[PDB]
């Protein structure tokens, strides 16, 4: 969705406290280090600073709640679009092998009641088929769905 | 560009296919007006894909034909 | 990017190969005669398209300046295309239509360049659209242009 | 992924200058040295560029996964 709901905003306000270890209202590079290590990763100082910098809109060196929230709104929007595309991929890719075949795409159409020639279904495959293997993999599918 | 238009048309075919599917198979109550809308869009895209592919195919023929003429002219270069 | 005086004079001679009746213009019927004499049989629409592509002033026939301007553009494109073919033939040392990592590593070595084998492999992968691990002509063209 | 395009672009320059070095070294009567030197120089710059951009791309991939870890942690607070 484009915008967060009131409830999501309140929930993300709770989430902020998971990163703001000292409760001072800001997330610092040191706090991200603590969080990452608690999750089993060990980023370098420069990586932690990059993660702060990409969110720190006002450049004062720490992340406040509105900055965190704005970033989370953008992430939720992206995740929703990417999740819909995955959902579509899984349906076209009937056998779950990672490749949409011409046969599988036919079945989708035919089940919708559409009237495409087997040649036409073949042409659609070849148009999305970047690596020339005759099938549509996930990355090729994503390019097609977002073009 | 012509290639772009072709892939773009086929992409709309695919997007509308999904939207029809979702609105037909993955909802409790089917919104028939929404389904009709995407179906119209599906048909428009398929007509476009068909049209653009046909032009692309005629274009490949013309290119070889024109190059035949170009090569004829080039027979005069020393 | 421009034709020499000599090339212009030669294309003026070439114009007569198409202008069958010598009236100074090339018509759709004349291209039909030319194409058929070369062993092809385009439809009327196809012949019309071939006139239209060149007929800048839209009067239905091709005069010498229109023909020449088109030939100038074709010679320009041919030159750039031929340069890229020459590069490809050199890199594709065994002539099998695929530039392998080994072939490209050898080119670099023979130029006395100092790239790691990994860097060369990375270049192959950046050019490798179909993922087969080698660079074909079409993949090479997309890179060089 | 504009970066990936820049990467491919830099590798393309490497390849172009490689050819121009070959041509001006192996495929001419008299070698023009100022021109060989020119293409060698642009070759070096393009290589420096390809390395730089590839490095950035590799680090962005690591950062993407780290950041997504943080994002997933925040998402644990969403109900349903
Ligand atoms: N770069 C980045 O994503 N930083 C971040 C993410 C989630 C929570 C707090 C900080
Ligand atoms: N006279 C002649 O041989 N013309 C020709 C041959 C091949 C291609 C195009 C033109
Ligand atoms: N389309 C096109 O190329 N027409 C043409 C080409 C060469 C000579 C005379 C006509
Ligand atoms: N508490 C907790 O389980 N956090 C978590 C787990 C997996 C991925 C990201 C965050
Ligand atoms: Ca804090
Ligand atoms: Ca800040
Ligand atoms: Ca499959
Ligand atoms: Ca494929
Ligand atoms: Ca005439
Ligand atoms: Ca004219
Ligand atoms: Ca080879
Ligand atoms: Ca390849």
């Amino acid at each position: 969705a484009d915008q967060l709901t009131e409830e999501q905003i309140a929930e993300f306000k709770e989430a902020f406290s998971l990163f703001d270890k000292d409760g001072d209202g800001t997330i610092t590079t040191k706090e991200l280090g603590t969080v990452m290590r608690s999750l089993g990763q060990n980023p370098t100082e420069a990586e932690l600073q990059d993660m702060i910098n990409e969110v720190d809109a006002d450049g004062n060196g720490t992340i406040d709640f509105p900055e965190f929230l704005t970033m989370m709104a953008r992430k939720m929007k992206d995740t929703d679009s990417e999740e819909e595309i995955r959902e579509a991929f899984r349906v076209f890719d009937k056998d779950g092998n990672g490749y949409i075949s011409a046969a599988e795409l036919r079945h989708v159409m035919t089940n919708l009641g559409e009237k495409l020639t087997d040649e036409e279904v073949d042409e659609m495959i070849r148009e999305a088929d970047i690596d020339g293997d005759g099938q549509v993999n996930y990355e090729e599918f994503v390019q097609m769905m977002t073009a | 560009q012509l290639t772009k238009r072709v892939k773009n048309a086929a992409a709309n075919v695919l997007r509308e296919t999904w939207l029809i599917y979702k609105n037909t198979k993955l909802v409790k109550k089917i919104d028939h007006a929404k389904v009709r809308k995407h179906q119209r869009k599906f048909l428009q895209a398929i007509h476009q894909a068909r049209k653009l592919r046909s032009v692309k195919m005629e274009q490949r023929k013309l290119n070889d034909q024109a190059n035949t003429l170009v090569d004829l002219a080039k027979t005069q270069l020393e």
